[PDB]
RNA sequence: GUUUAUUAAAAACACAGCACUGUGCAAACACGAAAGUGGACGUAUACGGUGUGACGCCUGCCCGGUGCCGGAAGGUUAAU
RNA sequence: UUGAGCCUUGAUGUGUAGGAUAGGUGGGAGGCUUUGAAGUGUGGACGCCAGUCUGCAUGGAGCCGACCUUGAAAUACCACCCUUUAAUGUUUGAUGUUCUAACGUUGACCCGUAAUCCGGGUUGCGGACAGUGUCUGGUGGGUAGUUUGACUGGGGCGGUCUCCUCCUAAAGAGUAACGGAGGAGCACGAAGGUUGGCUAAUCCUGGUCGGACAUCAGGAGGUUAGUGCAAUGGCAUAAGCCAGCUUGACUGCGAGCGUGACGGCGCGAGCAGGUGCGAAAGCAGGUCAUAGUGAUCCGGUGGUUCUGAAUGGAAGGGCCAUC
């Protein structure tokens, strides 16, 4: 069972007990760090509180952020009865229920990000059963069970940050790799910074923001020199 | 003001409004009030000399009411679209 | 029984008939718990949720049944 | 053996609101059907009490077809996922509905849903009207394929019982008790009564009743916001009864509103049978026969008959059940204009009807006006040529000539000759 | 025996005797915010309380041992 | 002596599929994890042990998964925190025992003082207790302030109090009584909307099974039926009754009326905007009409910038909506 918890007590002893770094040098420091055998996540843990409302904890889902780019997804914009109508003026990426609608139908898919209306968004990104990756699926939310469309294609043809675990106040934000530059990096982090301190209106405790940390995975992690606090939105 | 145990007519009535405080620090001056002008220039500062016009003034709006033909003045004054139309035409300072 | 649980409260009915000055609404017969023993007809439209005769714009009670047989017919005739 | 819709839709919320607009069956009371046209089913009903979730789970496996809601302004919510996810791999079916849909037409369902690993969620009705007829069309398609279960004398009911007491006692345990003897649990609530309440259930066809407000062990789907619905409750208990037992604790029982509840009882009109629970723990010399003894001061007639038991232990278990019995006889007694007359007659020649204002009435017969909890109406002289002093007084020596181990009994005066 | 002085003398109140309980001394208890004091220069055959009412005569029922009675939870006896 | 607050180890997740054992991977099938890497207990969905069982005791295969499938998922390299469980660091509180040094000493003596008070000192005994101060739970008619209507053919007794209809009710109207009679505390998204359509009871007579019909057949009859739930007024232009189709139980306003002391309550066309249905005219502003409920506070929900005390935000409050 548990022999020791002696290799986790000297590393941890190492790096960990809110040790602020900067938001660049934990990045720097992160591919490797113990033996981790190739660049490893980059991620924040971010510790929300509460259970009751959720505004952008538990999300088995994916929302916009400035500065999207980190990765570019597929994207079928489906227009039916909303601001669909306004999306077919925009007449950016391709537009139209019914065509649309048979390749959604067809046996194949392979446009993740559904911009929806109402009856394409059920069939990609969520169905299964006991639902749930090859390690990475299509995805449901993407905020159009927050229907837009028109101004929607821009934000979405650019891309998109995927985040998923379940059921814990704490919310995790996965920001991206290694194999992304470090300062693209960093504004990742304060898009969904500025976002959180957006997150929340219903009062349960007026700030709502505890710890931002980043961390990668082998007993390796970090505090940010937090920037999140209530002061407007930083 | 009372009707015994009938129950108060305005306690079978609500409450509603709601103060402002900036409110007393808003002063109502007349177009008539530019006859105490007292300086070719009205300024706010100067009909206190008149005292036409409060002490912990603020603000202040500039109504209608009788001419008196004369160049003037008001500047950080907020003056009426009505108003402002007739000591315009008399000439006289006036922009803000 | 013994009991006594009382009050009336609806009245009014018939507010005076004919010429009736003359007005955008008439009472002309507002009459309740009815739809005919007045019945209705001429200048005003429908008969009122509690039966009304209210004018098309003006009216004086025209009154008089009419049909081969039936009602009574209260008609109105604008002022 | 046979269907329950059994709602569930997260622990609370509007779950109730929805099994009473789909009832409209009371005493038959809990378990307790939802009638479709021909055919009638049951309905059934983080960080919750353990207590809760044990019954739940109960609920939920013997349930034969299962519903899970949602809200309109509830969504998401991971908790009713895994909810959803237990349902099905223990398997068996489940709709999955959304309470009073409200929205602005349907839109956001079906599109959270499918994730629900569930997908067609039917939004309802309960304060509007459409949006019933699709669920209960929707269960009654299979279900009629199917076709699954569906003086008068003291038998010709079986007996209805209440336990009612404190607002300390763990009542509901010792409620667990006397349905038991089985050693099982028994609290899981299905929903049958207009809106959001309560157990009355029967075994053996006869009622018991769980009552008061916290303390009782009422830690249930909750209802009474304040001190007062409950009570509501409590004034259901007597209009069900023809027994009551008393719960009262030998160590925080006749408290103030206690002694009250019993004085209260007599008003009840219902049969008194006195409990004392947890009182195999309580000290050698008991504190306990004075605090008897205060009670029978008191002092209800009846046949007390004292219980010293424990949900914990269980003593006094035979004793209750037999105890009842016996008091139920007396009360429901078959009665009769001659009895009556003829006792009656010794009384007021023992003892002297009043006088007043130098004319002396006269009584001359008395009849039953019913028994169950007997009442007699005896036609003599005027209602204030008594006092209500001597009309008890006649009325107890009717209490005393012929048994009444049961509940209080009742006399009534009328006038015509004077 | 005692008593409603200034309506009411008794069957009322008292009382020995009896009964019951509480209290181990820095006592119970009582007064006195407490200090102190009384209780007591005493000391469980007492002390305090409470209660009943001479006297005589009407039989006042101990749960421990072991057993019994009802009951369940168990034990013990069962099918196994 | 012994509970527990925290700390990091433990490893994984029952339907066909799914090897079983599919909590939760950025990214997703290199990492030369070099060492010749493994199948052997905790773990684990669940004991459904199996086997697959563990970075979890063997050396035996290039450095190595010894690549995926396939479902919802599952194999290159792994990642993101939970339920759970230890081992270890602890942190802290209980009990257990003993002590003395606070503290107690209504023990004994010495002493101010040839003073039962007291004080100081010595010693004996108790002892971190006891007790008390705060805080704090339970109890508390002992003590304390007061509460316990009104109508009313004397009151109390009783019965009754709102709301509706009818009659009394004197023919505009309006209406007393402890008058006489009865009811109501909703129901209902179809029982609504709209189009199109359809036309009883009750009785005769005749016909399988057919009984005072159960259907069928005709005749008489003329709305006495039936109205969502009284009772009444009203009801064929049906309001009934049947079906198609709809969602106006829309929205923002409102001439002008009735009817209330006032609180106020009701009717109301039309315009405007948006809608819906209907071939089109047109109809739709909840229900046959008349009952189905309550001020004011104060707080809850959602929206708004309106407010906002140095100054910006921010709270609370107003507003709009709703409980």
């Amino acid at each position: 069972m548990a022999k020791l918890t002696k290799r986790m007590r000297v590393i941890r002893e190492k790096v960990d007990a809110t040790k602020q770094y900067d938001i660049n040098e934990a990045i720097a420091l992160l591919k490797e760090l113990a033996t981790a055998k190739f660049v490893e996540s980059v991620d924040v843990a971010v510790n929300l509180g509460i259970d009751a409302r959720k505004s952008d904890q538990n999300v088995r889902g994916a929302t916009v952020l400035p500065h999207g780019t980190g990765r570019s997804v597929r994207v079928a914009v489906f227009t039916q009865g909303a601001n669909a109508e306004a999306a077919k003026a925009a007449g950016a990426e391709l537009v139209g229920m019914e065509d649309l609608a048979d390749q959604i139908k067809k046996g194949e898919m392979n446009f993740d990000v559904v911009i929806a209306s109402p009856d394409a968004m059920r069939v990609v990104g969520q169905l299964g059963q006991v639902l749930g990756p090859r390690g990475l699926m299509p995805n449901p939310k993407v905020g159009t069970v927050t229907p837009n469309v028109a101004e929607a294609v821009k934000n979405a043809k650019a891309g998109q940050v995927r985040y998923r675990n379940d059921k814990n106040g704490i919310i995790h934000t996965t920001i991206g790799k290694v194999d992304f530059d470090a300062d693209k990096l960093k504004e990742n982090l304060e898009a969904l910074l500025v976002a959180l301190k957006k997150a929340k209106p219903t009062q349960a405790k007026g700030v709502y923001i505890k710890k931002v940390s980043i961390s990668t995975t082998m007993g390796a992690g970090v505090a940010v020199d937090q920037a999140g606090l209530s002061a407007s939105v930083n | 003001g009372f009707e015994g145990g009938q129950m108060p007519l305005y306690r079978r009535l609500p409450k509603f409004g709601f103060t402002s405080r900036k409110a007393a620090i808003t002063a109502e001056i007349r177009l008539s009030d530019l006859a105490k002008v007292e300086g070719g220039v009205v300024d706010l500062n100067t009909l206190k000399a008149a005292n036409i016009i409060g002490i912990q003034i603020e603000f202040a709006k500039v109504i209608l009411a009788g001419e008196v033909t004369t160049p003037v003045t008001v500047r950080g004054l907020r003056v009426t679209k009505g108003a402002r139309a007739a000591i315009e035409a008399a000439g006289g300072k006036i922009e803000e | 029984g013994g009991s006594t649980r009382n009050g009336r409260d609806s009245e009014a009915k018939r507010l005076g008939v004919k010429r009736f000055g003359g007005e955008s609404v008439l009472a002309g017969s507002i009459i309740v718990r009815q739809r005919g023993t007045k019945f209705h007809a001429g200048a005003n439209v429908g008969c009122g949720r509690d039966h009304t005769l209210f004018a098309k714009a003006d009216g004086k009670v025209k009154f008089e049944v009419k049909g081969p047989k039936n009602r009574k017919f209260i008609s109105i005739e604008a002022e | 053996m046979v269907p329950v819709v059994a709602l569930v839709g997260r622990p609370n919320v509007g779950k109730s609101t929805l099994f009473n607009r789909l009832t409209r069956t009371r005493d038959a009371r809990k378990y307790g059907r939802a009638e479709i046209e021909g055919r009638e089913f049951i309905c059934i009903d983080d960080g919750v009490e353990t207590r809760m979730a044990e019954q739940s789970l109960l609920a939920i496996e013997e349930a034969d077809v299962v519903l899970f809601m949602v809200d309109a302004r509830a969504g998401l919510m991971p908790a009713d996922e895994a909810i959803a996810k237990h349902l099905r791999s223990r398997e068996k079916p489940t709709f999955l509905v959304a309470n009073k849909t409200d929205g602005l037409d349907p839109d956001q369902a079906v599109v959270d849903f499918y994730s629900l690993g569930l997908g067609e969620i039917y939004p309802i009705a309960a304060s509007h009207g459409r949006g019933v007829l699709s669920l209960l069309e929707h269960v009654l398609l299979p279900w009629m394929e199917d076709l699954a279960p569906q003086d008068f004398d003291p038998q010709s009911l079986p007996i209805k019982l209440a336990i009612v007491g404190r607002p300390n006692v763990g009542k509901s345990t010792l409620t667990n008790r006397i349905l038991g003897e089985e050693r099982v649990v028994v609290y899981d609530m299905p929903g049958t009564t207009r809106d959001s309440i309560y157990i009355p259930m029967e075994r053996d066809g006869r009622e018991y009743v769980l009552i008061d407000t916290a303390g009782v062990r009422k830690r249930g789907k909750i209802t009474d916001a304040v001190e007062k619905f409950s009570v509501i409750k409590t004034l259901q208990a007597i209009e069900d009864a023809n027994v009551v037992m008393l719960v009262i604790d030998a160590r925080e029982g006749i408290s103030d509103q206690d002694l009250s509840l019993l004085g209260f009882i007599l008003n009840s009109g219902r049969s008194l049978v006195i409990v004392v629970n947890k009182w195999d723990g309580l000290s050698q010399e008991v504190k306990e026969q004075v605090k008897e003894t205060l009670d029978f001061r008191l002092g209800f007639i009846d046949f007390a008959r004292v219980h010293f038991i424990s949900a914990l232990h269980g003593s006094g278990v035979g004793n209750l059940f037999e105890s009842v019995r016996e008091a139920y006889d007396s009360s429901t007694r078959r009665v009769g204009t001659s009895m009556l007359t003829r006792i009656m007659t010794m009384a007021v020649e023992d003892h002297q009807p009043p006088l007043v204002r130098g004319r002396r009435v006269k009584l001359k017969y008395a009849h039953a006006g019913g028994y169950n909890p007997p009442i007699v109406v005896i036609h003599g002289n005027q209602v204030k040529d008594l006092p209500d002093s001597y009309k008890r007084y006649l009325m107890n020596y009717f209490r005393k000539s012929l048994d009444v181990m049961g509940s209080p009994i009742r006399i009534q005066f009328k006038e015509g000759e004077n």
